């Protein structure tokens, strides 16, 4: 019955879930972790991951 | 100034040695150029320069 309402909910709650999950992508680098690639990499490579 | 033949990449920015942390250090930004020639003619000697 209440469909809508909780669908509102629904999509407010997996978006943020979403946005959250995309801070554990790599995106084409070596590492998601900024500290990790700082302290691995020089700042040349760095800079680009 | 005079270094090694195998320092020679150790002169470019963000890199990690000897000379480049304590001797010269180059700025990440840095914009310029590196010229670098033997000098076995004129900085050697054979009992050691």
């Amino acid at each position: 019955a209440l469909g809508k309402l909780q669908d509102v909910v629904n999509h407010n709650a997996q978006a943020l879930n979403t946005l959250v999950k995309q801070l554990s992508s790599k995106f084409g680098a070596i590492s998601s972790v900024l500290n990790d690639i700082l302290s691995r990499l020089d700042p040349p490579e760095a800079e680009v991951q | 100034f005079v270094i090694r033949g195998n320092e020679v990449s150790q002169i470019a920015p963000g890199q990690t040695g000897n000379i480049a942390d304590y001797n010269y250090k180059l700025p990440d930004d840095f914009t310029g150029c590196v010229i670098a020639w033997n000098s076995n003619k004129l900085d050697s000697k054979v009992g050691g320069n």
